[PDB]
C-alpha cells in the first residue's frame, strides 16, 4: 500500500464551502482506508445508506465523490435521501437511490468567531425544487410577485441568507461540517479498493 | 403569486430577520442586566433601537398584504400580530405627547421620595422606605403616614398626567377601530374564526364577573375573618361590621394580604414547613436547587436543561464589584439559547422560585419549534400560571420529603393545614377583588362610564362595596391613588393576574388527577407522573398557533376559564371559616370610615 486515499483534505481542511456552493472533490486511483476516518474528528452523525460501514474496506468502486459543506444541527437531518426542506430542497439534495455513507460533526470551534461568522451562505429561495447533485451558484435576485424586479425590492428578495454562527447557540444551531461519500461505477475497472 | 402566496414569502423572510435582531437585542440586555455598567447601557440601548425599528418597518410592510384574502389562519395570525399599528396610528405629535406621558409617569412613580416632617432631609423611596413600612411596620400612624404621603404627593403628581393620558390612548384604541383602551387590552382573549372556540372581547367582561360572584362567598369569609383578628389588634380603629383600613392590608395597595398572616394565623404555635435549615445542614448550593429543579421535570417526562443553559445563566450573584438586577427572570434569546438569571441563595423561597422560573424555560423550550411571531403563552395569563403550579407542588410535605429536606417523623395534622391554606388565601384569594376591581375601574374610565369629576368618588365606592376596603383619609379629585400602583403609572393590563389565577388551580387540578393524586387538591405532587407531564406538553408546545380557548382545553378538558378547581382547592379553609365566623358578622358596611 503506496498511495493512499487523499482524506486527509477533505475531513482536516481549513475552511469548507458553503451549503449552497457545497465543494466536491473527486477520489480515485488510490487505496481507500476508511478506518482511519474515526481518527479524523469525533463523528457524530455517521451513517451509510446501500453499504454496511463495517465492510466499507471490502468493496470496490470506480470513483468517489466527497461533497463537503457547512449547515446547521437543525439542518443534518435534511441531508438524506428522500428528504425535503431548506438544504434537501433549495441547496443540496441526494437522489432517491443514494449509494454511499454521510459523515456530520460538530465544529462549533473552527466556525464560531463569537461575532458571527457570516462566511456561510444558504439558499433561501429558488424558482423549482433543485435536481439531485446539482450547484445552483446563481445570484440573480428572486421575484416573488407578479411585477419586474431587475434588483431588490419589497417583493423581490436576495436569494442567499448568511449563516449568523455564534459559540453561544444551542447543539441545535452551531455549525456542523458534513461529507457526504458518494460512490460510483458505471463500467471502468474501480481503481479504489481496500487494504 | 397569490397574496397568501407572497405574505408566507414575506413571514418567511421575516423570521430569519427577527431571529437574529431579536437575539442581539437580548444578548445585549443580558450583558447589561448581569454587568450593570455604561457600556453596557448603550449597548443595550443601541440593540434594542435596531430591533424597535426593524418591526416598525416590518410592520409597515405586513399591513401592505390585506388579511381578508388570506385564508390559512396560521399565516393570518403572524401576519395580524405583525400588522398591529398601537401607537403608530396616531399622530406623529399625539404620538410624541404620549410617549412623553408615559416616562414622566414611570419616572415619577420610579423616583418619587416622601420626606418625613420637621426633616426635610430624612427622605424614603417607595421601595425600600415605604414598602418596608407597609410590610413590617404595626404602627397605625406610621403605615397611615406611609400610606397617605405617597398618594398626597406622589399621586397628585399623576392626576393630570393620568387625565391626557386616557385621552390618548382612547385616541389610539379607536383609531385601531376599538370601542377604548379598556377594549383595546381585552383584545388579547380574542378569537376569530374558529368554530367552537371564538371568543369576543366582551365576553371577558361577562366571564371575568361571572366568576367573581363565585369567590364572594369564600373572601367574604376570609375578609370577616381577618377583620375579626385585626380587630383584636387595633380594637379602636376597626368597625366590627366596616370595611378594612387601606393601610393596614399589608402592602402600600392591600394587593396582597401575605403580610398580615402574623395577626392572623389560626393556630399560632405550631411553626411553618421551612426546609431552610436542612438545605444548610445539607451544604446545598445554587446548582443543587436547580439540579434538583431539573429532575423535578424530567420525572414527568420533560427535557433536561441545555448545556447552554448550565454554562450561560447566572444561578448566583456576582458579588464584589460586578453588580447586577437581582430580579429572578427567565430569559428565551432564541436560536436554542435559554437562560435564567437568579442570585439564588440557600432558601426555601428561592427553592420554589427556581421551580417557578425552570417552568417558564420548559414553556419556551416547548413552543420553540413555532415560528417566531407564535412563540409566547396562548395568553397573558398561561405563562405565569405555567410558573405558578411547579411551585405548588414542590412545596408539598410529600414532595419535600420525598427529596431528603423535611424529615420522614414529620407529621401534618389539619392544624397545619389550615395555617398552610389561610396563608395561601391571604396571597391568592385576598389579590382576586383588588384585582378585578382594579380592572373594572380602568375599564369604565377608557368607555367613558367615570366622568373626570368623579374619578376618587367612583374609585373608593368600588374599594368599600368590592374590595372590602375604606380610604382611611377622604381624597378629593385632585388624588389619583390607582396610578399610584406601579402597573396604573407604567401602562399594564391588570386582568392578567385574575385569569392565571383561575387558570393555575385548573392546571394543577387537572394534571392531579391524570396523577392519579388521593385526597385534597393542595396536598398534591405531581413528581414521577409522565401522563401529567404528557399533558401539560400538549399546550406548552402549541404557543401561540392555536386559540386560548383551544389550548386550555387540552389540559383541563375545558374552553373556557373555571373558578371551581380554585374554590376546590380553599375548601378545607373555606368550612374552617365559616366555622370561625359563625359568632361573627360576615360581610361590610360601607358607609363606615376610619374618620367618620
Ligand atoms: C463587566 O464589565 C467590566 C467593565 O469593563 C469588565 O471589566 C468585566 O470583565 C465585565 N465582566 C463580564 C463577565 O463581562
Ligand atoms: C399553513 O401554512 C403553513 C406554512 O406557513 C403550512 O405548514 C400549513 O400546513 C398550512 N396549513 C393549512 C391548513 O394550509
Ligand atoms: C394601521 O393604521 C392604518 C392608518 O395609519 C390603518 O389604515 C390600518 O387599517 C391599520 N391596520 C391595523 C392592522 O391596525
Ligand atoms: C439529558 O439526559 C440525557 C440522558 O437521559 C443525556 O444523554 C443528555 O446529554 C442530557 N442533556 C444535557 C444537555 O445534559
Ligand atoms: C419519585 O421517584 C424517585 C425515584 O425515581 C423517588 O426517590 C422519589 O421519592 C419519588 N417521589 C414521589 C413523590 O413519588
Ligand atoms: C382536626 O381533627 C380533629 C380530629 O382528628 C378534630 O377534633 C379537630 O377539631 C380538627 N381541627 C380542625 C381545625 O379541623
Amino acid at each position: 500500500v503506496t498511495n493512499l486515499c487523499p482524506f486527509h483534505e477533505v475531513f482536516n481542511a481549513t475552511r469548507f464551502a458553503s451549503v449552497y456552493a457545497w465543494n466536491r472533490t473527486r477520489i480515485s486511483n488510490c487505496v481507500a482506508d476508511y478506518s482511519v476516518l474515526y481518527n479524523f474528528a469525533p463523528f457524530f452523525a455517521f451513517k451509510c445508506y446501500g453499504v454496511s460501514p463495517t465492510k466499507l474496506n471490502d468493496l470496490c468502486f470506480t470513483n468517489v465523490y466527497a461533497d463537503s459543506f457547512v449547515i446547521k444541527g437543525n439542518e443534518v437531518s435534511q441531508i438524506a435521501p428522500g428528504q425535503t426542506g431548506n438544504i434537501a430542497d433549495y441547496n443540496y439534495k441526494l437522489p432517491d437511490d443514494f449509494t454511499g455513507c454521510v459523515i456530520a460533526w460538530n465544529s462549533n470551534k473552527l466556525d464560531s468567531k463569537h461575532s458571527g461568522n457570516y462566511d456561510y451562505w444558504y439558499r433561501l429561495f429558488r424558482k423549482s425544487k433543485l435536481k439531485p447533485f446539482e450547484r445552483d451558484i446563481s445570484t440573480e435576485i428572486y421575484q416573488a410577485g407578479n411585477k419586474p424586479c431587475k434588483g431588490k425590492g419589497p417583493n423581490c428578495y436576495f436569494p442567499l441568507q448568511s449563516y449568523g454562527f455564534r459559540p453561544t447557540y444551542g447543539v441545535g444551531h452551531q455549525p456542523y461540517r458534513v461529507v457526504v461519500l458518494s460512490f460510483e461505477l458505471l463500467h471502468a475497472p474501480a481503481t479504489v479498493c481496500g487494504p | 403569486s397569490t397574496i397568501e402566496e407572497q405574505a408566507k414569502t414575506f413571514l418567511d423572510k421575516f423570521n430569519h430577520e427577527a431571529e437574529d435582531l431579536f437575539y442581539q437585542s437580548s444578548l445585549a440586555s443580558w450583558n447589561y442586566n448581569t454587568n450593570i455598567t455604561e457600556e453596557n447601557v448603550q449597548n443595550m440601548n443601541n440593540a434594542g433601537d435596531k430591533w424597535s425599528a426593524f418591526l416598525k418597518e416590518q410592520s409597515t410592510l405586513a399591513q401592505m398584504y390585506p388579511l381578508q384574502e388570506i385564508q390559512n389562519l396560521t399565516v393570518k395570525l403572524q401576519l395580524q400580530a405583525l400588522q398591529q399599528n398601537g401607537s403608530s396610528v396616531l399622530s406623529e405629535d399625539k404620538s410624541k405627547r404620549l410617549n412623553t406621558i408615559l416616562n414622566t409617569m414611570s419616572t415619577i412613580y420610579s423616583t418619587g421620595k416622601v420626606c418625613n416632617p420637621d426633616n426635610p432631609q430624612e427622605c424614603l423611596l417607595l421601595e425600600p422606605g415605604l414598602n418596608e413600612i407597609m410590610a413590617n411596620s404595626l404602627d397605625y400612624n406610621e403605615r397611615l403616614w406611609a400610606w397617605e404621603s405617597w398618594r398626597s404627593e406622589v399621586g397628585k403628581q399623576l392626576r393630570p398626567l393620568y387625565e391626557e393620558y386616557v385621552v390618548l390612548k382612547n385616541e389610539m384604541a379607536r383609531a385601531n377601530h376599538y370601542e377604548d383602551y379598556g377594549d383595546y387590552w381585552r383584545g388579547d382573549y380574542e378569537v376569530n374564526g374558529v368554530d367552537g372556540y371564538d371568543y369576543s372581547r366582551g365576553q371577558l367582561i361577562e366571564d371575568v364577573e361571572h366568576t367573581f360572584e363565585e369567590i364572594k362567598p369564600l373572601y367574604e369569609h376570609l375578609h370577616a375573618y381577618v377583620r375579626a383578628k385585626l380587630m383584636n389588634a387595633y380594637p379602636s380603629y376597626i368597625s366590627p361590621i366596616g370595611c378594612l383600613p387601606a393601610h393596614l392590608l399589608g402592602d402600600m395597595w392591600g394587593r396582597f394580604w401575605t403580610n398580615l398572616y402574623s395577626l392572623t394565623v389560626p393556630f399560632g404555635q405550631k411553626p411553618n414547613i421551612d426546609v431552610t435549615d436542612a438545605m444548610v445542614d445539607q451544604a446545598w448550593d445554587a446548582q443543587r436547587i436547580f439540579k434538583e429543579a431539573e429532575k423535578f421535570f424530567v420525572s414527568v417526562g420533560l427535557p433536561n436543561m441545555t448545556q447552554g443553559f448550565w454554562e450561560n445563566s447566572m444561578l448566583t450573584d456576582p458579588g464584589n464589584v460586578q453588580k447586577a438586577v437581582c430580579h429572578p427572570t427567565a430569559w428565551d434569546l432564541g436560536k436554542g439559547d435559554f437562560r435564567i438569571l437568579m442570585c439564588t441563595k440557600v432558601t426555601m423561597d428561592d427553592f420554589l422560585t427556581a421551580h417557578h422560573e425552570m417552568g417558564h424555560i420548559q414553556y419556551d423550550m416547548a413552543y420553540a419549534a413555532q415560528p417566531f411571531l407564535l412563540r409566547n403563552g396562548a395568553n397573558e395569563g398561561f405563562h405565569e400560571a405555567v410558573g405558578e403550579i411547579m411551585s405548588l407542588s414542590a412545596a408539598t410535605p410529600k414532595h419535600l420529603k420525598s427529596i431528603g429536606l423535611l424529615s420522614p417523623d414529620f407529621q401534618e395534622d389539619n392544624e397545619t393545614e389550615i395555617n398552610f391554606l389561610l396563608k395561601q388565601a391571604l396571597t391568592i384569594v385576598g389579590t382576586l377583588p383588588f384585582t378585578y376591581m382594579l380592572e373594572k375601574w380602568r375599564w369604565m374610565v377608557f368607555k367613558g362610564e367615570i366622568p373626570k369629576d368623579q374619578w376618587m368618588k367612583k374609585w373608593w365606592e368600588m374599594k368599600r362595596e368590592i374590595v372590602g376596603v375604606v380610604e382611611p383619609v377622604p381624597h378629593d379629585e385632585t388624588y389619583c391613588d390607582p396610578a399610584s400602583l406601579f402597573h396604573v403609572s407604567n401602562d399594564y393590563s391588570f386582568i392578567r393576574y385574575y385569569t392565571r389565577t383561575l387558570y393555575q388551580f385548573q392546571f394543577q387540578e387537572a394534571l392531579c388527577q391524570a396523577a392519579k393524586h388521593e385526597g385534597p387538591l393542595h396536598k398534591c405532587d405531581i413528581s414521577n407522573s409522565t401522563e401529567a407531564g404528557q399533558k401539560l406538553f400538549n399546550m406548552l408546545r402549541l404557543g401561540k398557533s392555536e386559540p386560548w380557548t383551544l389550548a386550555l382545553e387540552n389540559v383541563v378538558g375545558a374552553k373556557n376559564m373555571n373558578v371551581r378547581p380554585l374554590l376546590n382547592y380553599f375548601e378545607p379553609l373555606f368550612t374552617w371559616l365559616k366555622d370561625q365566623n359563625k359568632n361573627s358578622f360576615v360581610g361590610w358596611s360601607t358607609d363606615w370610615s376610619p374618620y367618620a
